[PDB]
């Protein structure tokens, strides 16, 4: 129903949001909890035919330590997104002068357009993700531990405490759906904190190769 | 289990950084209780 | 409901469109015959397929003797004491353990549930 | 007050609507415009869709059927004797209110049996017999584990859900 | 860590066991005032808690790791070992402590 | 029908309760009978070898027996033996001894 | 287990046997053949079988 | 509910199988909806599959050429009445209609509106199919669908529509998600499944909340709907809670079953065993089953794997490959 | 399974089987649950009223007098209505011998070559206890018959499956038939 799809693009917002500041980008307090009855006054109440047209719902963030990391998000009209579609949104990325984007596709984009994304990668970070996906904040979940970034100079000092390689370490693949929500890279190490039966608290770390 | 008392395998790759998440064997252990974990606050506090 | 058969080559009959007297018909694939529908319905399904299971019940089952008889049933046409009585007997049979009642009695045959 | 148009559609709904009322003289027996009366229920669902589409006209024609129908007469009296508003005759939420006193029954009988319909899940075994020691409530439900071995025997281990107590059969 | 309220938790060392060994070796009437400072008992904790080593040397990194192995077992032995207790219900002296 | 059930489930439940009620009913009455001098309560109470059901199957009743965790199936045509008849879910019919 | 079994004390084994005394007999006390029947009376009438073989059927 | 315990289910945690035989999720209620009755019953109603049989009472193929005709004797009266008002129709249409009854126990009992079932079928398909419909007041629910209105501006009709009424009763989704066959109610009597609250006091109270059991799993789904708790909301099966959550997640969610399996007998183990299985299970970033696909693709030397399962084809591997053996 | 009175034929065994109206498909959804038959020294399964016309009975009422007994019960027809849809296009009687000829051991080179080779297939390997010789393939028509007939009533219900673990379908051999 169209009160459902607009609780669907508020909720999606609200995912994206927290995604946002659990990677360290700048949010504002009011635009992490926005009620539905708020974004219904702010965006439109009747999307179908309406104000809210998946095209206005774009954000600007930026890093708390650089205010010219200028991370965007991109919600697409058409529910098969393609090359032509991701051409558009990488030129405007060009003009604008971004370098990292999100993709919130309906359900699914094509294998040509998801390749394209790969062969784009270098210069600019294109990373997908459907709106089944974002409905909901998978760090939430009970059986989800807390996930932090480790730095380079803390993965050095690590490896020179440990005295290991970085072989040695367990891994997490990047297709991880946490790895995707933390948009980490190959060579990054993830730091896990879990509660412990037997010792109380328990630290691992993961690669991300 | 290693002499860093870390647990590896053949190919040195770290399964545990301390067997069983506490380093300790499992014959000297024993159930107990905490006595902390479920009394009210004020009885917590009259006790301790 | 029924299948009916052609009387010319005794083959199935099927239904067809007759597109100016807009009539229901049916014709033999075979030959040329033609034969007009009474019924005016062609396929229908029960998908809760309830069915009365005392038209699927012999009479001849009273001369079996592993059959429970009971005498407080009398039959209703003969009024005859002894009748016999089992369960519907049959595989899919939904969940029921109505009991099923066969008159005992000779030239007789009556069934009823109760 | 009902704002006339001259839409073909609207207009024919409208006395459809009026002829509708007309069934069992009842616009007789109280004296109330039927046509105005329907024209300010189709002006109504005009208002709620703003359209002429598929919701516009099953929603016209529900609420014909529901005043044509003979089995629930009280609410055409209802409607023309206007203890029933006409702005919300034309909100009316299908049959879950606007519906006879014996159909509302039935349902709600019905809702009653499928709770009994679809609990399942087999959870409880219903013992109620050992009595707790510390809540004194006897719902409570066994466990029967360890069996033959060299040392232990079955023992019934039973549990109150209420209070926590455990206690062993001994 | 322990949502749902469980209690029963497997520890190494047997404290409650241990201060009744204590109590029966040392001849300690509990009927009588003690000769135990809370503060020694404070005080004999913490250098206990520093004694208890899992993981060493003197990095953060190694400070969080010993912490965190021994978090559970600490929090049990500063639960039982409390002045409170020691002075109340257990009523150790000196040399048992 | 009970609440999540066909006719057959809760009949067989019904049944099954009715029977299990019976045989603990008996077997306690059977454990409380017993004298202090009795060998198979010195063996239980002990915990060397033996169990509380195993002195009631002894004493008082054996029990309903079970197949596939399921009463005795009809193996003839609608009658666990020759020596029943026909739709017979009596106890004795379906193997409760 | 279960697979390997014993036969009881009073248990016979048959030894096999011709059935065209049986057949005569059958033959000879109504039972009409499958070849001089009419299809429209095998609704109503028992369907008799030989050694698995459907030799006829027949109404008393 | 019934649950495979013991040596089978320890075999399919083992093995990680894709398809266990009786996968199935606890799923947690918010709101009042873990209070009301009423509330998990409409919750119920949204996540348990339905397909149109289920709600069908029986369907038939009849034949009316006129739409005045009306063969059937109690229909006559609404189905001129959708003809009174010619609404988005050609007066011109095809005689072969398709008229279903939908049996009442199933209808209130999913909550649906048969104006929602009209919307379902057409919109599903398009403008291909025609839907004429009741209220519920008839004691003969009766719903009639006509073919297209502009196919007579192969395959015939009556094969089409024996075509249509098959597929109907087959994959038409009208509620739920699909791979969701049944789904269960139950008040929890025990404290595993039923909330657990600390109060201004500050002593642990245990909350009864209704719950639901499902058989078949959708876990992204039924996280992604708005009523269920997202917090609490687990699966039994490994491979999708992997998928949908992450390697920490189906590592947490293995030891639990596998510590499940192991207490359901009574029988007690140390936790240590249990995490240094889930660990070497869970340790290289992917589910790696104790089996030869999972240990013999491992990184280990080519005499470690000849030992398990294919011994010759290994040597082979390696010979071919010329893979050295460290010897650790 | 069939044998010859444990005289010759050692071993011929016959399926004639309900295929499941599960299949997805435009084709398999319309027609329902038709009706197949395999038989011995046969590559491939055979459409069951394909069966009855090669062994001479052309019209089918002829065919559905011996598989229903009884015209006035309607449920029974409705389950062989696909199958007489499937073997439409066969309708005379060599036309069928060729039809289960193609599918044999090896395929014949000329098409009386496989005609003849179905044909005895039919006399020989197909249901030997009933006949082996010359006019017994009306005996094998009513029992083929009551096979399908058979089928029709476990699928309505009507009968319980056969239990494979019921000892009164077993035969023990004794060393008689095993010398
Ligand atoms: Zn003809
Ligand atoms: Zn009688
Ligand atoms: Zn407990
Ligand atoms: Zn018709």
């Amino acid at each position: 129903d169209d009160e459902e799809e607009t609780y669907r693009l508020w909720k999606i917002r609200k995912t994206i949001m927290q995604l946002c500041h659990d990677r360290g980008y700048l949010v504002t307090q009011d635009g992490l909890d926005q009620t539905l009855e708020e974004f219904k006054a702010q965006f439109g109440g009747k999307p179908s035919e309406g104000r809210p047209r998946r095209t206005d719902l774009t954000v600007l963030v930026a890093h708390n330590d650089d205010p010219t990391d200028q991370m965007f998000v991109f919600f697409p009209e058409e529910p098969k997104v393609g090359i032509k579609t991701i051409k558009v949104y990488c030129q405007r990325m060009q003009e604008e002068n971004i370098t990292r984007a999100l993709i919130v596709v309906q359900q699914g984009m094509t294998p040509s357009a998801k390749q394209s994304l790969v062969d784009m990668a270098p210069k600019y970070i294109l990373e997908q993700f459907l709106q089944q996906e974002l409905l909901i904040n998978i760090t939430e979940h009970e059986l989800v531990p807390e996930h932090v970034v480790m730095t380079k100079e803390e993965v050095t000092e690590l490896l020179a405490r440990y005295k290991l390689r970085e072989n040695q370490l367990p891994r997490i693949q990047a297709g991880d759906p946490v790895a995707r929500y933390f948009g980490i890279k190959r060579g990054q190490v993830v730091k896990i904190i879990r509660p412990s039966e037997t010792a109380g608290r328990y630290i691992t770390y993961r690669l991300v190769q | 289990v290693k002499y860093d008392a870390t647990v590896r395998n053949s190919i040195n790759q770290v399964v545990q950084l301390r067997y069983g998440e506490d380093g300790l064997a499992g014959e000297s252990v024993e159930f107990q209780n905490l006595a902390t974990l479920k009394p009210s606050n004020k009885a917590f506090e009259k006790k301790f | 409901v029924g299948i009916r058969f052609c009387q010319e080559c005794n083959n199935m009959l099927y239904p067809k469109e007759d597109k100016e007297n807009r009539i229901l018909l049916y014709a033999c694939r075979n030959c040329d015959y033609q034969q007009e529908a009474d019924n005016s319905c062609i396929y229908v399904n029960k998908i809760t397929h309830e069915v009365d299971e005392l038209t699927q019940i012999i009479a001849d089952v009273s001369q079996d003797p592993t059959l429970p008889r009971t005498e407080d049933h009398p039959c209703q046409k003969c009024g005859h004491k002894e009748a016999v009585f089992f369960q519907s007997h049959s595989a899919r049979a939904e969940d029921a353990m109505r009991l099923y009642y066969v008159c005992t009695a000779p030239h007789c045959g009556h069934r009823w549930t109760e | 007050r009902a704002p006339s148009t001259s839409d073909s559609v609207r207009l024919k709904c409208r006395e459809m609507l009026a002829a509708a009322l007309r069934t069992g003289d009842d616009y007789i027996a109280i004296g109330a415009d039927e046509e105005e009366l329907g024209s300010q229920i189709e002006e109504a669902i005009y208002q709620e869709i703003r359209n002429t589409d598929m919701k516009y006209k099953n929603r016209v024609r529900s609420r014909i059927s529901n005043l044509k129908d003979a089995k629930n007469p009280n609410l055409r009296k209802n409607v023309l004797c206007g203890n029933i508003p006409p702005d919300l005759f034309a909100r009316m939420t299908a049959e879950e209110m606007a519906s006879d006193e014996l159909k509302e029954m039935r349902k709600n009988l019905t809702k009653e049996a499928i709770r009994e319909h679809q609990m399942a899940k087999t959870g409880g075994t219903q013992t109620d017999l050992f009595t707790c020691g510390k809540c004194k409530k006897k719902n409570c439900t066994y466990t029967q584990v360890q069996t033959r071995s060299a040392d232990e025997p079955m023992t019934t281990f039973v549990v109150c859900n209420e209070c926590g107590n455990r206690w062993k059969f001994c | 860590i322990f949502p749902t309220g469980d209690s029963k938790v497997v520890l190494p060392c047997n404290l409650l066991r241990m201060i009744w060994n204590a109590q029966k070796i040392f001849h300690i009437n509990p009927r009588l005032p003690s000769d135990l400072h809370p503060i020694k008992v404070v005080e004999g904790v913490k250098e206990l808690s520093k004694k208890l080593v899992i993981v060493n040397g003197d990095d953060p990194l190694s400070r969080q790791a010993q912490e965190n192995a021994t978090l559970l077992f600490n929090i049990h032995l500063r639960s039982t070992l409390c002045s409170r207790r020691m002075a109340e219900e257990f009523r150790l002296s000196g040399e048992a402590f | 029908p009970t609440p999540g059930n066909t006719l057959r489930q809760t009949f067989e439940n019904q049944v099954n309760r009715i029977l299990n009620d019976a045989r603990d009913k008996t077997g306690s009455s059977a454990q409380k009978s017993l004298s202090e001098y009795n060998n198979f309560k010195s063996m239980v109470v002990s915990g060397a070898k033996g169990s509380k059901i195993n002195i009631s199957q002894v004493i008082a009743v054996v029990g309903q027996q079970n197949v596939e965790g399921k009463r005795i199936p009809f193996g003839f045509k609608h009658r666990t033996l020759p020596h029943f008849i026909k739709d017979d879910y009596g106890p004795e019919s379906r193997g409760f001894v | 287990v279960g697979l390997v079994k014993n036969l009881a004390l009073m248990a016979y084994i048959s030894v096999g046997s011709q059935p065209s005394p049986i057949l005569e007999f059958l033959e000879e006390w109504s039972m009409e053949n499958l070849e001089e029947i009419s299809p429209a009376a095998i609704a109503d009438a028992t369907k008799i079988f030989v050694n698995g073989c459907w030799v006829g059927i027949h109404k008393d | 509910k019934n649950v495979t315990l013991g040596v089978p289910r320890l075999k399919e945690l083992i093995n990680i199988s894709k398809k266990p035989k009786t996968p199935s999720l606890t799923v947690f209620l918010l709101g009042q909806s873990a209070r009301d009755a009423e509330r998990a019953k409409d919750i119920l109603c949204r996540l348990e599959h339905t397909t149109l049989r289920k709600v069908t009472a029986n369907t038939a193929i009849y034949y009316d050429p006129n739409p005045q005709s009306t063969v059937v004797a109690e229909d006559q009266e609404w189905v001129n009445v959708y003809y009174e008002m010619p609404d988005f129709d050609v007066a011109r249409i095809s005689p072969w209609l398709l008229r279903v009854e939908l049996d009442r126990k199933h209808m209130t009992d999913r909550k649906l509106t048969m104006e929602q079932i009209a919307e379902k079928i057409n919109a599903g398909f398009g403008d291909d199919l025609n839907c004429i419909f009741n209220d519920d007041n008839a004691e003969k629910l009766v719903l009639r669908i006509r073919i297209m209105n502009s196919d007579e501006n192969k395959m015939d009709d009556d094969v089409f529509l024996r075509c249509i009424e098959s597929n109907m009763l087959t994959d038409m989704t009208l509620q739920g998600i699909e791979q969701i066959s049944k789904v269960y109610m139950h008040l929890p009597q025990t404290d595993n499944k039923k909330k657990i609250i600390i109060t201004e006091d500050g002593e642990f109270k245990a909350l009864q909340e209704w719950i639901l059991e499902t058989d078949g799993v959708s876990l992204m789904r039924v996280l992604s709907e708005k009523d269920v708790d997202p917090v609490r909301t687990t699966s039994n099966d490994i491979v999708e809670i992997f998928t949908v959550l992450g390697i920490e997640a189906v590592r947490k969610a293995l030891e639990r079953e596998l510590y499940h399996v192991i207490s359901f007998d009574g029988s007690y183990v140390n936790y240590r065993h249990l995490a240094l299985l889930c660990d070497t299970m869970t340790c290289r970033g992917h589910l790696m089953a104790i089996t030869r696909h999972g240990v013999n693709r491992q990184d280990t030397g080519p005499l470690m794997k000849c030992s398990f399962e294919e011994t010759v084809d290994v040597l082979m591997e390696a010979a071919a490959h010329g893979e050295s053996d460290p010897m650790k | 399974r069939s044998c010859l009175e444990n005289s010759s034929r050692p071993t011929s065994t016959i399926w004639v089987s309900m295929l499941a109206r599960g299949g997805q498909g435009a084709k398999k959804s319309a027609i329902g649950q038709r009706i197949v038959a395999t038989l011995p020294y046969i590559k491939q399964e055979v459409p069951i009223i394909i069966v009855f016309r090669a062994l001479g009975f052309v019209s089918d009422r002829d065919i559905l007098e011996h598989i229903i007994y009884d015209f006035e019960d309607p449920e029974m027809m409705e389950m062989v209505k696909p199958s007489l849809d499937e073997a439409f296009v066969i309708q005379e009687q060599n036309v069928a011998l060729n039809f289960i000829g193609s599918r044999g051991a090896k395929p014949g080179v000329t098409k009386e070559k496989r005609i003849k080779y179905a044909k005895e297939v039919l006399q020989k390997e197909m249901l030997p206890h009933v006949g082996v010789s010359d006019f017994c393939e009306t005996k094998k028509a009513y029992f083929l018959g009551y096979m399908v007939h058979r089928l029709l009533l476990a699928a309505l219900g009507r009968r319980e499956l056969d239990d494979r673990d019921h000892y009164g379908n077993k035969r023990l051999d004794l060393a008689g038939p095993l010398l």
